[PDB]
């Protein structure tokens, strides 16, 4: 089974700076693995699928990289329009369900 | 199986004399599109068709819709396979198999995976032993069917016993 | 007015049963697939059930296999979800969600979320 | 030449076990005591169905061609028993003038060998020792069932004594013993 492993537990930075989260997948996940951005109380929205493909509604500042068992998200310049919590998510074949990660909180 | 190309001589096979398990073709992660036009996919796998037609070809990321209604434009009317009244699926993954389902005069061969419950004897049940149907208590018999006979019939043409199709044992039906 | 509004949040003892509902409105209820994802307090989202747009086949997550029932009645354009044998972990914010794809059976993304109804035990 | 078929050509009409009972059924059966043409190669009509029987020592007879045109232009059924196994295939074969394309399936699965070939396409057979066409009774049992939907009107034997009779829509009374073996039968139109 696929277990996503997320690091760092938290990020603390000023806005405008460069924010890098890492998600280390257990085993290659082919051509689609997703990132989810959830503000407190809001409805989670996809940001990135395929780990570099810019989903619709997504300003260009959000960049991702990886394949196999290295997957990482970068943000060039944080603004309060982005300051939320973040997940890495995928689906499964052995039996037909879904694994999120644990989540990675961002701080000022 | 690797390599695929060409749509106008798009290669094509009858699929026949086999059980068509469409169940596996949902559950894999890698399919990104699976559709039907007319009937649900689990509703497909309990119909029973003469000839399942399949064909495949490699494509570019942006894919034009494979034709449900007779879809309209460029390659999607100038290279292939343009079935206006398509009671036919469209698969895709991360590359498509467009499926035409024949229901011709022939005796339908390529038929559903026929998922099978687990035998319970010595109580009452509605049973369906391989299309033979009806309520009764199944109990262990002492009858010796010949290798090819599938159900015992009483003197007045009432089913008296059956062969369980997976364990070839004879059960009396009282 | 393309929104869903959930309903049926409440409290029950373990071992007893509960039924929720989600109302859909502003879009064709019988044309999209529906999910239930539950958010246990302080934790992440955990898929519960899905249905294809015609409710002809249904899948459940492992944690609820054989214990919850997902169903759609297009008469009222209302989604349901029954419960059996509820246990302590089941406390959550049940978000009914609507599927991303139009008439595709992949059942892969969540494009729209209900505000989520508390359920506690 | 012709031979007296006696009471041969009886086969299990269906797949139902019946026991210690006389069951009356109507089917395409070889009429009792009709005469069966005897060949020591040529294409014969198939009509409603064919009873085929052979007596071999060295297994010269190997197979059959069935269809309508028996060349390319239509599907034709080719049944060949070779070495250990049986090849049944329905391609649009371009046949030889004296034998010895688009498919729809390919199925692989002293000595008196009896077969009944009738039209989906059903093959029944029986293999018995004997030592002209023996008087006695034994019943043939279904072994092969082909869902082809082919129009069959003519057939040819691929190769030496064999007999060909024709089935007729006759009523038979079949006697099943307690193990569900047919041990006798009465031809209701014989006399
Ligand atoms: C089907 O599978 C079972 C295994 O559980 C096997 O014992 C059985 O023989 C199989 N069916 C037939 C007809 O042999
Ligand atoms: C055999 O059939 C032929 C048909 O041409 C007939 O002339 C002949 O009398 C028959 N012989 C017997 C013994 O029935
Ligand atoms: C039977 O015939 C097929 C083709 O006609 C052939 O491939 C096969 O090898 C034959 N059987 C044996 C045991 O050789
Ligand atoms: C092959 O034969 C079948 C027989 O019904 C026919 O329907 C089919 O059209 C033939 N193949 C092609 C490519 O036409
Ligand atoms: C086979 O014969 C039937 C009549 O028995 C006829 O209707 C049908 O057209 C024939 N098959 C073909 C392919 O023409
Ligand atoms: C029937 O079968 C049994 C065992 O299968 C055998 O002992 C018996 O001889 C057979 N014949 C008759 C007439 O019972």
């Amino acid at each position: 089974e696929i277990v996503l492993t997320q690091s760092p537990a938290t990020l603390s930075l000023s806005p405008g700076e460069r924010a890098t989260l890492s998600c280390r997948a257990s085993q290659s996940v082919s051509t689609y693995l997703a990132w989810y951005q959830q503000k407190f109380g809001q409805a989670p929205r996809l940001l990135i699928y395929d780990a570099s493909n810019r989903a619709t509604g997504i300003p260009a500042r959000f960049s991702g990289s990886g394949s196999g068992t290295d997957f990482t998200l970068t943000i060039s310049s944080l603004e309060p329009e982005d300051f939320a919590v973040y997940y890495c998510q995928c689906r499964s074949n052995w039996p037909p369900g879904i694994t999120f990660g644990q989540g990675t909180r961002l701080e000022i | 199986a690797t390599r695929f190309a060409s749509v106008y001589a798009w290669n094509r096979k009858r699929i026949s004399n086999c059980v068509a398990d469409y169940s596996v073709l949902y559950n894999s992660a890698s399919f990104s599109t699976f559709k039907c036009y007319g009937v649900s996919p689990t509703k497909l796998n309990d119909l029973c068709f003469t000839n399942v037609y399949a064909d495949s070809f490699v494509i570019r990321g942006d894919e034009v819709r494979q034709i449900a209604p007779g879809q309209t434009g460029k390659i999607a009317d100038y290279n292939y396979k343009l079935p206006d009244d398509f009671t036919g699926c469209v698969i895709a993954w991360n590359r498509v198999v467009v499926l035409s389902f024949e229901l011709l005069h022939a005796p339908a061969t390529v038929c559903g995976p026929k998922k099978s419950t687990n035998l319970v004897k010595n109580k009452c049940v509605n049973f369906n032993f391989n299309g033979l149907t009806g309520t009764g208590v199944l109990t262990e018999s002492n009858k010796k069917f010949l290798p090819f006979q599938q159900f015992g019939r009483d003197i007045a043409d009432t089913t008296d016993a059956v062969r369980d199709p997976q364990t070839l044992e004879i059960l009396d039906i009282t | 007015q393309v929104q869903l509004v959930e309903s049926g949040g409440g409290v029950v003892q373990p071992g007893r049963s509960l039924r929720l509902s989600c109302a859909a409105s502003g879009f064709t209820f019988s044309s999209y697939g529906m999910h239930w994802v539950r958010q246990a307090p302080g934790k992440g989202l955990e898929w519960v059930a899905v249905i294809w747009y015609d409710g002809t086949n249904t899948y459940y997550a492992d944690s609820v296999k054989g214990r919850f029932t997902i169903s759609r009645d297009n008469s009222k354009n209302t989604l349901y979800l029954q419960m059996n044998s509820l246990r302590a972990e089941d406390t959550a914010v049940y978000y009914c969600a609507r599927d991303l794809a139009y008439r595709d059976y992949v059942w892969r993304y969540f494009d729209l979320w209900g505000r989520g109804t508390l359920v506690t035990v | 030449a012709y031979t007296n078929s006696f009471t041969r050509g009886v086969y299990y009409p269906d797949k139902v076990f019946r026991s210690s009972v006389l069951h009356s059924t109507q089917d395409l059966f070889l009429p009792f005591f009709s005469n069966v043409t005897w060949f020591h190669n040529p294409v014969l009509p198939f009509n409603d169905g064919v009873y085929f029987a052979s007596t071999e020592k060295s297994n010269i007879i190997r197979g059959w061609i069935f269809g309508t045109t028996l060349d390319s232009k239509t599907q034709s059924l080719l049944i060949v028993n070779n070495a250990t196994n049986v090849v049944i295939k329905v391609c649009e074969f371009q046949f030889c003038n004296d034998p010895f394309n688009n498919c729809t399936f390919e199925y692989v699965s002293k000595n008196l060998r009896e077969f009944v070939f009738k039209n989906y396409f059903k093959i029944y057979s029986k293999h018995t020792p004997i030592n002209d066409l023996p008087q006695g009774f034994s019943a043939l049992e279904p072994l092969v069932d082909l869902p082809i939907g082919i129009n069959i009107t003519r057939f040819q034997t691929l190769l030496a004594a064999y007999y060909v009779g024709y089935l007729q829509p006759r009523t038979f009374l079949l006697k099943y013993n307690e193990n569900g073996t047919i041990t006798d039968a009465v031809d209701c139109a014989l006399d």
